[PDB]
């Protein structure tokens, strides 16, 4: 006989602020480096893939989940916490969005999804926040290109680059420098594998990287060569040879 | 309508035809009887209009759901289970008949569903009002040692002898090759054999038998 | 029913004999009267040596089924390996609690090696009941005299064979609801032998 | 009484280059005696244009919902529904009412004011999607309707040439019938400036 | 709130107690488990101990055989192993009638995981310290092996250890594996890769075992088994004489 | 034990305030400024972009705007994921209103709907309150302008000109002066930029660090025309009242 | 440390039992004293019962629960309600579904299973009230005894209520004597208020405080009170 | 103190809470039982404490059926012991209307199995105060289990649990392994007799009642009976021939 708890475990404290939402902010900061460009002409995310047994693999993990098709998703904190919140957010996208509709959902739209979500479980008790901060990066034909944050509290904002993970402000900073007006996504790819190479020491390789652009959709990418009956990815992950090539070439 | 499917040695054939009528008159020429659930997992559906499309967007959606969650190809026998329950749950209120195609890893497959509640599997399989003229052609030019240029004129054939003597079946035909080892090819309006309802031309209206009681104009705005 | 007219063989037996079991079943899907499948599965695994026979209505019968399967793979995985009769059971729950809406004649044959092989016929109703042999589908009562006389505890496993696909092939004679293959499925301890014999050749012998 | 044909109704959409026209009677009627000459059945939100023919108290629930849908909508997204993104909206929408007992036929109508397309699109009792651009039509008098535009309509029109044949095609199918009198307008949308004419027609 | 030491939350250090403390005791039924892939097969060996002669060894396992094809190996306290093997065996059943298709090992893995996550956020409910190995041959992506931690976090494997003496079978493992570049055994026939699993256990644990001590379970295409004791006997016995 | 975990901080205290409420009070201080100006020809809306990084982007400016209807628009002081949770329930609000009775929801019942959920929260349920603030711009022809504040303990009050956020008081004491009984936009515009430009936290004053909308009586339709303008058109604003530095 | 303990009911202590128990357990010698006492033919109860004051008058507390089964208390008034009313439901059932009189070890295993699951959550509690039920059957007169800890033992006499141990040392002295005597009414109510008086120390034997109660072979459920008790005194 | 003495909502660092620990204790208060396991059958033995002149005999025996062929005997709290046979006694019920065949051994050790380990992963629902030892015969041959307050369990050939578990596990491995298994079904019962008599020295204060039962293949003949009568007295006699203290 129980289910009878909804006592919340996100209480105002005397500076107002709120004490598991404290909590998670180090979470983001103990997590790996993931960084996102937007070149206006497309979106580029990248993280480290690291793994915790030499017997693992990090080439067989992944930290860009999909979330819809043409919209791919990555995170600093904690790895339970994401996958619940992807699980959850790939249901609502699809739900909502192709079954009252069947145009694949705006950008903007999902983040406002995933948001309410995590704010929802920072209201209630017996469920805590997630623990966690995405980019959620995608492509829609009515916004263009869109780049968005979602902090821990459910909180948004846009930009038009951000990084997260250790030493944040300082790959930020990096960014601001190296990169200004708008520039290509190959250039971008170019700069973006540079800013993570400084962040990362002790791991170089294109096995432990991944990096992926959204910037073109093609019948490749389709999954079939005929007519277009849907939009499809516009997702591409960049592979471990490709992103060796890069390195080199830096 | 006339909706068809054929196992060849190297892939899968499905096909069907796409005239929507309200009575002998051509409503449209072109609705699409083949649709797509995923790149690869096609499906044609025959019988009352809105019920076979509504089935196969939800199934559509449950599916790409699964396959995201799995980080692996989504299976045909998923689409096919998930069909059956539906079925089975409004007890023949949904009124679908289809023909589930599709590769995966595992081959290619070919089953058949009809709104009854009952599947099968087949070699070929055909449905539709066009479905005695067209399983006739099928079984009888079907044969061992199968192939893609013979499977899409097999394809033709059959939907073209639905058309034929089904003639509330008429107009284009569209095609969809799916291939294990390549990319599937949908073909929009392989052919384009018959045509619409009988016109005898018309011509220009005089102006002093067309009159306007009172006009205004007006505008469109949004905030 | 469900809805509409969906049919089967009609034509179904689970014989025992020394090794085992052996049952048999004509195979053809038929909705009205065009003929929806020549060649079907009317022998339906619902677990490794628990297989049933399929008659009544072919959909409302692959519904019950896969609620069956779906209650045995959990039976087997946290209590065990099931009996014929607990097989039985299941259907007959389905069966009887559905008679009203739905119409399914089960015969679930099994082979265990520590009773042998045993037979359960489920009512359209719903019932459990043990017979040395059963015959069922509707064409079961022109070859009741047939499979009473020639049907004996002990005989070998081709002798079996020849039993059933005589029964069968008399059946689909005189029956104009069966047709196409002949299936049969032998649960021995030699394994699970699926036996097909095509169109020319049970008319012949 | 009758289902859908209480009060009657008719509609009709041509397509042409960059316009298209949608047309409707204004018959409200209490079985054969009609009653009004007056009964919008035609809406619109913003440059998406909406008619649905058959029984009023249907077409006011529906009109209602769709209202509501597309506001709380264009709220969040903070601009205009396209008429393919509403076509989508609308088949989900009837999917969930082909359960309940509504009698409706809605057409779709409008241009897309960044694709730059005259679009048209339709929808039944069953609540099917119809992809066609040339004419579709809906009603009571259907039947005759597509006898007509079929052989009246000529692809590709100027809104002028457009108007000449959706009011003529309109005003001789009507005059067929008993429910369909009782006034009629027709509006000719180019998606900056719309003309409404009314036209002067028989009734019972 | 004001509480973390009578129900479950983020902690600032940001290592949580409850998760770390499971972390640790799992290892309260004396046992030690190694998972390997054969290039056709997956082997577990296990460690058994038997502590009265009021106990029979033949009710005694670990494994618990999911379906037909899947194995999974629990090291945990028994009775949360079982609780896990009753949940893990239900929803893969569920599954199975439902898409038609025998669960994966990842799938099954993702799914307990986050159900634990979401009992770690659950301050009337306490997560389950089990860690769970799930293994199968799989023939839509070879022999695989894929690992869970009561976290919430999984992550695949090329073989893996547990229990306290992890690092020691780890290195074993490392060296083999640097040796040859490759992340599998490519040894024809499953008996092989059983005996060489055994030299490896025996160098790691440094003793020698006996048809009672270990518990040895192969998967094999599209179906599983665990090995008997008069079998375990036979690979103990054809190693003593290589040398 | 379930209530061995309870703290009931939700109920009164031996000060008769309710904890939880003031601490919420606190953290509408510590978040942007917004002001809320109605002159009887338009409303004037800002609210203050702190945080405002040049990879943060100038393309926005609906993020702490909303409009709630498509008369009715609020400005945020808070977070934007409290008011998130609120704003999708006022929209829907408003959609009720119209559907039953087709015609614009009356901008004083609908934040009573809000106070009232507000309030509920911390009555009953164990629950945090909402952190935030609104201060509600829209028109009614029944009264006018009307402009509203709710705060968050579900208390609500009407203001012909209102701040909150930081430096309330400040602000307020200026507004107090340089408030005329006669009114125009234009003017109101002048008056709004005046202000800001002396309560920023930070040196002299951009448009960036401003985010901004007006209520004039129509534009493109017969009147009520609610313009947001984004970062850019707000740079050219602050040269024409002549705050050009 | 304490407050630990008492404050919940899903808990244990170090001694193999939660500390609400003995506390429970305490409550039933707080009850005013009975005895009951059987030779296995009949059953009979007999009861002191106090009343506040002398402007107070005597309420019930030995409770028909059918016309062959009953109960008395002995601790909290509010809670023995809550289970006479169960077990008068669960008489009556016995009745109607079954054609069964109730026997005592049926009925007490079902009172412990809702005992037990009031300890099985917060803001349920423990009844801290004790019955002696009695009833006639099929397998002879019985004489249980029920405590809110859910133990359920059959005694062939006993005694609950402050000062049980008086009576019952005199009961296991006479028991011998009395199952002997069989077949007798008035035999065993003689007994029982020869027994009560060994319980009392600090209080007085009274007519009207005095309360006897009886089922047995040729007798359904019938009290004798007030009045009535004098002529076995 | 640690906060898991009144918690069984988070994780301990002894791999289990207090509270569990505190329900194994007052296992250890109760009064002994065994079971022996034969080689055609299962034996179930019990001492029940005689304190008092006015007990009943064999009508308070803690010995509890479920069906007609398992035996439940428990050491601990009374008021546990027979919640739990009660609900096990459901899901037997539930089982063999659904499955229609008894139930077998091993699957009714999972029933109870997992309705006692979810009363550990919640702080709501009270553990047991009892261990259960329980077996008879079934269609796999016959088994003798026994169910700890952990929800533990294993197969056994020979169990023990209340008082005087060392000491009669002690005697039990002994003679178990001296025969093959404590031979057939009527010897165990004077063996039985002989370990409740050993274990009533570490009770040796008030007396006892031997109270024996058994389910045996060849010796009931699948059905599970008290033993009783001119058998038990016969047991008691050979016991006071060979230990006499």
């Amino acid at each position: 006989m129980t289910d009878r708890y909804s006592f919340s475990l996100t209480t105002f404290s005397p500076s107002g602020k709120l004490g598991q939402i404290d909590y998670a902010l180090t979470a983001v900061k103990q997590g790996v480096t993931s960084l996102g460009i937007k070149a206006t002409n497309g979106v580029v995310i990248a993280t480290e893939k690291k793994s915790s047994s030499p017997l693992a693999m990090s080439e067989t993990l992944s930290k860009v989940s999909l979330l819809t098709p043409d919209i791919g998703a990555v995170y600093s904190g904690m790895g339970p916490d994401y996958r619940v919140l992807v699980d959850k957010s790939r249901k609502v996208a699809h739900t909502s969005y192709k079954r009252i509709y069947g145009e694949y959902p705006p950008t903007k739209l999902l983040v406002s999804e995933v948001a309410k979500i995590m704010q929802e479980a920072t209201q209630s008790g017996g469920v805590r926040p997630f623990g966690v901060s995405l980019l959620i990066a995608g492509h829609d034909e009515f916004n263009g290109f869109s780049l968005y944050q979602v902090d821990p509290s459910g909180s948004y904002f846009p930009w038009k680059a951000t990084a997260i993970g250790k030493g944040s402000v300082a790959a930020k900073t990096f960014l601001e420098k190296r990169w200004n007006d708008e520039l290509e996504l190959e250039d971008a790819i170019h700069i973006a594998l540079l800013t993570l190479k400084e962040s990362v020491e002790g791991e170089f390789n294109g096995d432990t990287i991944e990096l992926a652009i959204i910037g073109d959709e093609n019948p490749d990418l389709l999954g079939y060569t005929g007519i277009p009956t849907d939009k499809g990815p516009r997702f591409r992950k960049l592979t471990s040879q490709e992103i060796n090539d890069r390195l080199e070439a830096l | 309508t006339t909706i068809v499917g054929v196992k060849f040695n190297n892939g899968v054939v499905i096909a069907a035809d796409t005239r929507s009528t309200q009575g002998p008159i051509v409503a449209d020429k072109n609705c699409a009887k083949l649709h797509r659930i995923s790149p690869k997992i096609w499906c044609a559906g025959a019988g009352t209009a809105a019920d076979t499309e509504a089935v196969t967007q939800l199934i559509g959606s449950n599916i790409e759901l699964h396959s995201l969650y799995t980080s692996r190809e989504p299976r045909v026998v998923s689409a096919l289970q998930m069909l059956k329950q539906h079925l089975f749950k409004y007890q023949g209120h949904i009124g679908a008949y289809l023909i589930v195609a599709g590769v995966d890893p595992t081959g290619s497959h070919l089953f058949s569903i009809h709104a009854h509640g009952s599947t099968d599997v087949g070699y070929y399989l055909s449905l539709g009002s066009g479905s005695l003229a067209a399983m006739a052609v099928l079984e009888s030019h079907w044969k061992q040692d199968l192939t893609k240029e013979e499977a899409i004129k097999l394809a033709s054939d059959a939907i073209q002898a639905g058309i034929w003597n089904d003639l509330g079946s008429g107009s284009n035909v569209d095609v969809c090759v799916m291939e294990i080892g390549k990319d599937a090819e949908y073909l929009r309006n392989y052919l384009t054999p018959n045509v619409r309802e009988e016109k005898q031309k018309s011509y220009k209206f005089p102006r002093g038998t067309t009159a306007v009681l009172k006009e205004s104009i007006v505008n469109i705005c949004d905030i | 029913l469900k809805k509409g007219e969906v049919s089967l063989g009609t034509s179904i037996m689970a014989v025992t004999f020394k090794d085992g079991v052996i049952l048999g079943a004509d195979s053809r899907t038929t909705t009205g009267a065009y003929i929806a499948n020549r060649v079907t599965d009317k022998l339906t695994r619902v677990h490794d040596k628990i297989w049933c026979c399929r008659s009544g209505s072919a959909a409302d019968t692959q519904a019950i089924a896969d609620i069956v399967q779906y209650h045995l793979e959990l039976y087997t995985s946290q209590y065990g390996t099931p009996s014929t009769e607990t097989a039985a059971s299941v259907f007959k729950e389905l069966c009887y609690e559905n008679k009203d809406n739905l119409t399914a004649g089960i015969i679930v044959a099994g082979y265990d090696d520590k009773n042998k092989g045993e037979v359960y016929t489920i009512p359209l109703g719903g019932s459990v009941h043990k017979l040395p042999y059963a015959i069922a589908g509707s064409g079961s009562t022109f070859i009741y005299g047939y499979c009473d006389k020639n049907f004996r505890e002990n005989m070998s496993k081709e002798e079996t064979v020849d039993f059933i696909k005589h029964s069968l092939s008399q059946a689909i004679k005189w029956d104009g609801s069966s047709g196409g293959v002949i299936r049969m499925v032998v649960l021995t301890a030699a394994g699970v032998e699926r036996l097909i014999f095509y169109p020319d050749e049970y008319e012949q012998l | 009484s009758d289902p859908s044909s209480i009060n009657g109704g008719i509609v009709v959409a041509m397509t042409g280059k960059d316009c298209v026209a949608i047309a409707c009677d204004l018959r409200l009627g209490s079985q054969s005696l009609g009653v009004s000459n007056k009964f919008e059945k035609i809406f619109h939100y913003g440059h998406v244009f909406l008619g649905i023919t058959g029984l009023a108290t249907d077409v006011t629930t529906l009109n209602e919902m769709f209202r509501y849908k597309t506001n709380l909508y264009k709220l969040k997204e903070e601009r205009a529904i396209e008429p393919e993104t509403f076509t989508q909206l609308v088949s989900s929408s009837l999917y969930e009412r082909r359960f309940g007992p509504y009698f409706v036929g809605p057409v779709v109508a409008g241009i897309n004011s960044k694709s730059g397309k005259p679009f048209i699109a339709g929808f039944d009792l069953i609540g099917c999607i119809d992809e066609a651009k040339d004419f579709i039509v809906s009603g009571t008098a259907s039947d005759q309707l597509f006898g007509m535009c079929e052989s009246l309509y000529e692809p590709n029109l100027e809104p002028e040439d457009l108007f000449e044949t959706i009011s003529q095609a309109l005003l001789n199918a009507a005059d067929r019938d008993a429910l369909s009198g009782w006034g009629a307008v027709v509006y000719i949308i180019k998606k900056d400036e719309v003309v409404k004419r009314y036209l002067k027609m028989r009734q019972d | 709130a004001g509480y973390d030491r009578h129900i479950t939350i983020f902690s600032p250090e940001g290592r949580l107690y409850q998760v770390e403390y499971a972390f640790k005791a799992t290892n309260q039924t004396n046992i030690n488990s190694l998972a390997v892939r054969g290039k056709d097969c997956t082997v577990v060996i296990s460690q058994k101990k038997v502590p009265d002669k009021l106990l029979d060894p033949t009710t005694v396992s670990y494994i618990f055989c999911i379906s037909r094809t899947i194995g999974m190996v629990v090291n945990g306290p028994i009775p949360d192993a079982r609780n896990a093997a009753l949940r893990a065996k239900a929803e893969a059943a569920e599954f199975r009638y439902k898409y038609g298709y025998d669960m994966p090992c990842d799938v099954l893995a993702k799914r307990m995981a986050n159900l634990s996550q979401i009992y770690t956020q659950r301050a009337y409910m306490r997560p389950l310290g089990v860690i769970l190995t799930f293994v199968s041959v799989d023939e839509e992506l070879g022999p695989s092996i894929y690992k869970t931690d009561p976290a919430g976090y999984y992550v695949g494997y090329k073989a893996t250890a547990t229990g306290p003496k992890q690092q020691e079978i780890t290195t074993n493992l490392e060296n083999h594996f640097k040796k040859s570049k490759i992340d599998h055994i490519n040894e024809e026939s499953w008996e092989k890769v059983v005996e060489f699993a055994i030299t490896h256990m025996i160098d790691a644990l440094g003793t020698e075992f006996s048809k009672n001590d270990l518990e040895v379970g192969v998967a094999t295409k599209d179906k599983f088994f665990t090995l008997s004791a008069e079998n375990i006997e036979e690979r103990l016995v054809a190693i003593a004489e290589q040398d | 034990g379930s209530r061995r975990y309870d703290s009931r901080t939700t109920i009164f205290s031996p000060e008769g305030r309710l904890y939880q409420v003031e601490y919420a009070l606190e953290s509408i201080s510590h978040a942007g400024t917004a002001i809320g100006i109605m002159a009887s020809d338009g409303i004037v809306l800002a609210a203050e972009r702190k945080v405002t990084s040049t990879l943060l982007e100038q393309d926005t400016s609906t993020e702490k705007l909303y409009k709630l209807n498509d008369k009715i628009a609020v400005a945020v002081a808070g977070l934007t994921a409290d008011a998130e949770i609120l704003i999708n329930t006022a929209r829907i609000h408003a959609q009720n209103y119209l559907k039953t009775y087709n015609e614009d929801i009356p901008v004083e019942i609908l934040v009573r709907r809000l106070s009232d959920i507000k309030q509920g929260y911390t009555q009953h349920g164990g629950l945090r309150p909402f952190g935030v603030s609104f201060i509600y711009a829209g028109y009614d022809d029944r009264y006018g302008y009307q402009l509203y504040t709710s705060n968050p303990s579900g208390n609500y009050t009407g203001w012909k000109a209102i701040s909150v956020g930081a430096n309330t008081s400040a602000a307020q004491t200026l507004l107090q002066m340089d408030y005329k009984d006669d009114m125009k936009v234009d003017d109101a515009i002048e008056l709004a930029l005046k202000t800001l430009s002396k309560t920023t936290d930070s040196s002299a004053l951009t448009y960036d660090r401003l985010e901004f909308a007006t209520i004039r009586k129509g534009a493109n339709d017969g009147e009520v025309y609610q313009k947001i303008f984004k970062p850019q058109e707000i740079k050219d604003i602050l040269v024409k009242t002549g705050i050009t530095k | 440390f304490r407050n630990n303990y008492d404050g919940d009911t899903v808990t244990f202590s170090p001694t193999g039992r939660l500390f609400q128990v003995e506390y429970a357990l305490e409550a039933i010698k707080q009850g005013s004293v009975t005895v009951g006492l059987r030779s296995n033919t009949h059953a009979v109860l007999v009861a002191l019962k106090r009343n506040a004051d002398e402007l107070s008058s005597y309420q019930k507390k030995i409770i028909k629960c059918d016309e062959h089964m009953g109960l008395s208390l002995a601790g909290l008034a509010p809670d023995a309600r809550v289970l006479s009313n169960y077990l008068r439901q669960q008489c009556n059932y016995s009745s109607l579904v079954f054609n069964r009189k109730l026997a005592v070890e049926r009925a007490g295993h079902l009172l412990c299973d809702k005992a037990q699951k009031n300890t099985q959550s917060y803001g349920g509690r423990p009844y801290g009230v004790g019955l002696l039920i009695i009833g006639y059957d099929k397998s002879g007169a019985h004489l249980l005894e029920f405590q809110p800890s859910g133990n359920v033992t059959e005694l062939y006499g006993t005694a609950i209520g402050a000062r049980s141990q008086g009576a019952k040392t005199y009961l296991e002295r006479t028991l011998d004597t009395f199952i002997k005597i069989d077949g007798n009414p008035d035999e065993l109510i003689k007994a029982g208020v020869e027994a009560i008086s060994q319980s009392l120390r600090d209080e007085s034997l009274t007519v009207d405080n005095l309360s006897i109660a009886i089922v047995g072979k040729d007798t359904p459920f019938t009290i004798y009170d007030g009045e009535a008790v004098a002529k076995y005194i | 103190g640690t906060g898991y003495d009144l918690s069984n909502s988070v994780f301990s660092p002894d791999g289990r809470n207090f509270q569990v620990e505190y329900a194994v204790k007052a296992v250890e208060n109760g009064t002994t039982s065994i079971g022996i396991k034969c080689n055609d059958g299962v034996v179930f033995a019990v001492e029940k404490l005689i304190t008092s002149k006015l007990l009943v005999p064999q009508k308070n025996v803690k010995i509890q059926v479920v069906d007609r062929h398992i035996g439940c005997v428990y050491s601990g709290l009374i008021p546990d012991g027979r919640h739990l046979v009660n609900r096990g006694r459901e899901e037997a019920a539930s089982f063999k209307k659904l499955y229609k065949t008894p139930i077998p051994i091993p699957a009714f050790a999972d029933r109870l199995g997992q309705y006692v380990q979810a009363h550990t992963l919640y702080n709501s629902v009270r553990p047991f105060g009892v261990s259960t030892i329980f077996g008879g015969v079934d269609k796999n041959g016959a088994h003798l289990y026994m169910l700890e307050p952990s929800g533990s369990y294993w197969g056994y050939k020979g169990a023990a649990t209340g008082k005087g578990r060392q000491s009669a596990k002690a005697e039990l491995e002994k003679l178990v392994d001296h025969h093959p298994e404590g031979l057939s079904a009527r010897e165990a019962v004077k063996q039985a007799a002989k370990i409740i008599y050993l274990a009533h020295e570490d009770n040796k204060e008030k007396d006892f009642e031997l109270e024996i039962s058994w389910c045996s293949l060849s010796e009931t003949n699948g059905l599970h009976k008290f033993v009783k009568g001119d058998l038990l007295q016969e047991a008691i006699d050979f016991a006071q021939k060979e230990i006499n203290g």
